[PDB]
């Protein structure tokens, strides 16, 4: 049990060092990306029946 | 895939082995001593529909036997075919045997019948049809053969902008809905032969003239 | 007072008849093959409703009919092909009914969707055929015209067999199906107590066959016997009572949907949400 | 002693995690208009089918998809005409999943066989015939995906995942840590990294080319249904038999704004994202399947199947959505 | 009709699949199937080899009993959990159930595994056909008296054999033979609100009547759900 408790241990403390940024920070990125990419989006902003191939 | 046949009021089979011959419709194809080539009948895969040229309609029959892999044609090349999304008709020609007989549809001319032309440089093939082969889906039904002097047609071509399997990359096809081009690069000496051209919009699939190229 | 009893029958059998086959249309929870034997009963029964009981009802409480002979014929006509067809809808279900219980493992092999559809056809064929071809070539009054004349013509829309036709029409029309179901729903009754005999030792199908058989009985048999006697007996049943021998039939053709729908949970179930 | 220092090493990354957190999701998007409502019709009906439907996956033309099911076969589909391509039997009756190439060459199935099978599409025959068999797993296949054409990473219920390579048939790479089986991965458009979540209620997150455990992600009480991957390529949606599905991302290393209601007791099945990521699409358990807004926790829309709506897909053009479900039906819409 | 020539032959191919797809259809609405459960000491394996006369995860074996096809999946090398895969066997038309009755020692773990298959919120709806294998062993060992089952089953020295026994060997084989079917139906009957049934059975390690028997239990089985379907039941 020596052995997989060592590796359990060294395990944790590799995942325990990673570099970390403020949750205000990485939840603007995600509202830039859905502002950005929001004109392109069919299910979001329906198409006019002439483009999509599904009609009839 | 190898299907080799000898035949020939007469009977002529063609009999097919290396492939699963319930699945493709076959057709057979003829060509004059000195003439293009011309289309005579056609068999569904299911047997459920069957066409003949309108030259002779009465005094010819098709029939399959799929448990013995045999086609038939009675007298009173044998090719492959297989349809559905994205699948290339008529890629493999037979080893051949042509058939020597003693208004409303398509006509396309190619605008020369031969020129002369030297390694390395690139060259271009004209065809031209009397009605757009543009459909409303969006194809564009154009085939190239590139039969070469002394053996049966091969596949380059089809819908006038894919290329075949086992082609090599040189050949390129264009067009517009009733002028098409073919372009080839580069330039070697496998590449001489005859050129037709083929659509099949319609059941009477008419071919081309030709274009030596010596 | 007997208007109005005959105006809610009709009411009934409309109302009756059109949930079953409007439901059976747009579920998929219920598109069983099973149950296309029932809709198509549901419009058998839809309709007679619409079309016979109306006359039926005005011919009778005016005593007279007040209408051309051109559709005399094919007012019997339809009245016989709708009865047939029904009754042989019912034997056919009963059938049905017999192969899940007394063959449970090919239950599935044999009763598709590929058998149901020859049932079907059947029940609107042999009928429909049947009775105009005894209308219309007059085969039931063949040899007893003037006595019909004289009963009904001089005063009368009622049909007239004589000794032959009536007595080959009762034959098939009602003792053959009836018949059928009788031993099929007997069979099943004695194998239901069995089987519940047993669990318990290591009562309920009684009443649901009971109401069944008995529905049936009450309504079809004193017709058919009453119009197999006459021919026999020497015409002198009152045409009175004829009417009442044939409003039973409506009322049956008015509870059957109710009796084999609604009777059964997961249709309620259905019907609930 | 080892314990001791394995809790306070735990304790001592949720602290710093902890100490991370300065506002939340909501009150940042409180400035944002809501979407609305959507409105999508059930343009086709696909049938054929004989028994329940598990798993389909679209293809990258936007016009073909495959789809398994319980009768042992797979049916190639044509979405715009309706027509039907190709049907492969299978040799195994019990299958769980299926994934279509994105050269469109080759396709792939597994279940309770603890086998995966390649099957070759493009042949000088007309026939589909099974190209290679990858076996070396213990328990039944609940996932699989591909790289490329060479190679496919597969998913079991021994608590491990596997890199294989079809060439040859040999695992190149084996990703062990979990405690419980492991029911769902999801790849990213880099094909650097995927994530995966199993029973024991944890997703991690792996490095394909040196294979080893870089994340590890909790929140969720109960076990993990399905996991997805969000197009940017910073964070993931997981599902739970919990009624519930939760946001992570993989910086701030934190649960983000969950997506929860009180008229919903059954957990999930399957989910999947927009192509702009405003909409995220859960197959539930009740026959339904329901459309929330991924930044409001609102929802937007309902789907409305006779059975449980098993698996979902999203074209990547983002035009239609499909739907199958244990009637044995598939359903395009938009 | 707007379609080409090319999109004719597409829709002439996807009927003939269609046709194809409906014949398998008709084939596979006359087969039963059936899941085998048990453990590595029962003898799944030579059950399954007679009534047929590597870390592969499924066995299937086909027999045929008066022009009816039966299908009887067994489960080889999966993990000790269950929970998961349980879910697709839920239209199944019974499950089949082994244990090795000569031990008594492993026995108790036999009890509790039929009690959680019993219990699922899976399984129910779905009957058991409960098989008692390896009688010779058990009356060879019991006979010779070496080991008693009061020393593993203090119960057993205070019960006496049901009225309902016909034993067609023996005045004391037979306690222990009712007696542990008496443990096997007290735990079926504690529950189960008449929607599934348990049928126990005395199989031995060789005999040529197990089919007969999977047989009239389906038989039995599939009646009473089309008599309660009905209200007949
Ligand atoms: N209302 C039904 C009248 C009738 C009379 C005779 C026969 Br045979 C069938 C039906």
């Amino acid at each position: 049990s020596i052995a997989q408790a060592r590796k359990l241990v060294e395990q944790l403390k590799m995942e325990a060092n990673i570099d970390r940024i403020k949750v205000s920070k990485a939840a603007a990125d995600l509202m830039a990306y859905c502002e950005a990419h929001a004109k392109e989006d069919p299910l979001l902003t329906p198409v006019p029946a002439s483009e999509n191939p599904f009609r009839e | 895939v190898q299907l080799v046949e000898s035949g020939g009021s007469r009977k002529l089979s063609c009999s097919a082995s290396g492939f699963a011959f319930s699945s493709f419709g076959m057709h057979w194809v003829r060509q004059a001593p000195e003439k293009g080539l011309e289309w005579v009948a056609y068999i569904s895969s299911g047997s459920g529909t069957i066409y003949y040229a309108d030259t002779v309609k009465g005094r010819f029959t098709i029939s399959r036997d799929d448990p013995k892999n045999t086609l038939f044609l009675q007298m009173t090349y044998c090719v492959r075919s297989i349809y559905y999304y994205g699948s290339s008709p008529f890629d493999f020609w037979g080893q051949g045997t042509t058939l020597t007989v003693s208004s409303a549809d398509i006509v396309m001319t190619q605008a020369t019948s031969s020129v002369p032309v030297t390694p390395g440089e690139s060259v271009s093939i004209s065809c031209r049809s009397s009605k757009s082969l543009l459909h409303s889906n969006g194809n564009t039904y154009l085939y190239w053969f590139l039969q070469r002097p002394g053996q049966s047609p091969q596949l380059l071509i089809y819908r006038m902008s894919n290329l075949a399997s086992g082609v090599p990359d040189r050949f390129s096809g264009s067009g517009s809905g009733t002028a098409f081009t073919l372009t080839i690069s580069r330039l070697e000496a496998e590449d001489v032969g005859v050129y037709y051209c083929m659509q099949h919009l319609e059941y009477p699939l008419t071919f081309g003239a030709g274009t030596k190229l010596e | 007072s007997l208007y109005s009893l005959m105006s809610l029958i009709i009411l009934a059998t409309l109302v009756g008849n059109l949930i079953v086959i409007i439901s059976i249309s747009h579920f998929k929870q219920l598109h069983t093959p099973t149950n296309w034997l029932l809709h198509s009963m549901a419009i058998v029964d839809f309709l007679l409703g619409c079309l016979i009981m109306p006359c039926s009802m005005v011919r009778t409480v005016e005593r007279c009919w007040y209408f051309g002979e051109i559709l005399c014929k094919v007012h019997t006509s339809t009245d016989i092909m709708l009865s047939s067809a029904s009754i042989f809808h019912l034997a056919f279900i009963s059938i049905d009914r017999y192969c899940a219980v007394c063959d449970p493992l090919r239950y599935k092999a044999k009763i598709n969707i590929s058998t149901i559809l020859v049932m079907i056809l059947v029940s609107w064929s042999l009928p429909a055929v049947y009775a105009f071809g005894m209308i219309f070539l007059e085969l039931n009054l063949k040899g007893v015209e003037e006595l019909y004349r004289s009963q009904v013509s001089d005063l009368g829309c009622s049909p007239f067999f004589s000794k032959v036709s009536g007595v080959l029409a009762f034959m098939t029309s009602f003792y053959i199906p009836g018949s059928v179901m009788l031993f099929v729903y007997y069979r099943i009754y004695f194998i239901a107590k069995g089987q519940a005999r047993s669990i318990n030792r290591t009562t309920k199908a009684a009443k649901t066959l009971g109401i069944m058989v008995g529905v049936f009985l009450v309504c079809w048999c004193p017709f058919f016997l009453c119009t197999v006697l006459d021919p026999f007996l020497g015409y002198v049943i009152p045409p009175s009572l004829n009417d009442a021998l044939y409003w039973f039939g409506y009322l049956n053709s008015a509870l059957n949907p109710m009796v084999y729908a609604f009777f059964y949970p997961w249709f309620r179930r259905a019907l609930k949400m | 002693q080892l314990r001791q220092e394995a809790e306070q090493l735990k304790n001592q990354i949720r602290d710093a995690r902890k100490a991370c957190a300065d506002a939340t999701l909501s009150q940042i998007t409180n400035n944002i208009d809501p979407v609305g409502r959507i409105q999508m019709r059930t343009r086709r009906t696909l049938r054929g089918h004989l028994a329940k439907i598990y798993a389909m996956h679209w293809g990258t033309d936007s016009r073909l998809l495959v789809s398994a099911s319980q009768d042992g076969k797979l049916i190639i589909w044509d979405s715009y005409t309706t027509n039907k391509v190709h049907a492969i039997p299978l040799r195994s009756s019990w299958v769980m999943t299926c994934a279509y190439a994105p050269s469109g060459n080759y396709v792939a199935c597994g279940g309770l066989d603890n086998i995966c099978s390649i099957y070759n599409l493009k042949t000088r025959e007309g026939n589909v015939r099974v190209s290679r068999e990858l076996a070396g797993h213990t328990g039944y296949l609940s996932c699989c995906r591909f790289l490329d054409d060479n190679q496919i990473v597969t998913s079991s219920g021994d608590t491990t995942c596997a890199l294989w390579d079809i060439e040859t048939g040999q695992q190149t790479t084996t990703f062990t840590g979990h405690t419980g089986d492991v029911m769902s991965l999801s790849l990213a458009p880099d094909t650097r990294l995927f994530v995966s979540g199993a029973c024991d209620a944890s997703a991690k997150l792996w490095d394909v080319r040196e294979g080893m455990c870089r994340q590890t992600f909790t929140g969720h009480e109960s076990d993990i249904n399905a996991i997805c991957f969000f197009p940017n390529g910073n964070a993931f949606a997981t599902g739970s038999d919990d009624a519930t599905c939760r946001l992570f991302d993989l910086r701030a290393d934190q649960e983000l704004m969950t997506y929860s209601h009180d008229n919903i007791i059954c957990g999930i099945t399957s989910v999947s994202f927009s192509k702009s990521g405003r909409l995220l699409l859960a197959g539930y358990d009740d026959f339904n399947c329901n459309v929330w807004d991924a930044l409001k926790a609102d929802r937007a829309g309902v789907l409305a199947h006779d059975n449980r709506v098993s698996c979902l897909g999203v074209t990547d053009d983002g035009m239609a959505v499909a739907t199958g479900s244990w009637d044995s039906f598939l359903k395009i819409w938009n | 009709c707007t379609l080409s020539a090319e999109d004719k032959a597409a829709v002439e191919r996807s009927k003939m699949i269609e046709k194809q797809l409906q014949k398998d259809k008709q084939v596979y609405r006359a087969t039963h199937r059936l899941l085998l459960l048990g453990a590595d000491n029962s003898g799944k394996s030579t059950i399954v080899k007679q009534m047929r006369i590597k870390t592969s995860g499924i066995f299937e074996t086909k027999f045929q009993v008066d022009k009816v096809n039966f299908h009887m999946f067994d489960v080889g090398a999966q993990r000790d959990e269950r929970r998961k895969w349980i879910q697709c066997f839920n239209d199944v038309t019974a499950i089949i159930f082994v244990v090795d009755s000569s031990d008594y020692n492993r026995l108790q773990e036999a009890l509790n595994d039929f009690k959680s298959i019993w219990n699922n919120r899976w399984l129910r709806t779905i009957s058991v056909i409960l098989f008692l294998n390896k009688q010779d062993l058990l009356a060879e060992k019991v006979l010779a008296g070496k080991s008693k089952i009061e020393d593993y089953f203090p119960e057993f020295a205070r019960y006496t054999t049901p009225e309902d026994a016909t034993p067609e060997e023996d005045p004391r084989v037979t306690r222990a033979k009712y007696f542990i079917r008496d443990e096997f139906l007290r735990i079926s009957t504690a529950s189960g609100d008449g929607r599934h049934y348990c049928y126990p059975h005395f199989t031995c390690s060789v005999d040529t009547e197990n089919a007969r028997r999977i047989f009239n239990d389906c038989r039995d089985i599939i009646q009473r759900m089309h008599l309660r379907q009905y209200e007949l039941l």
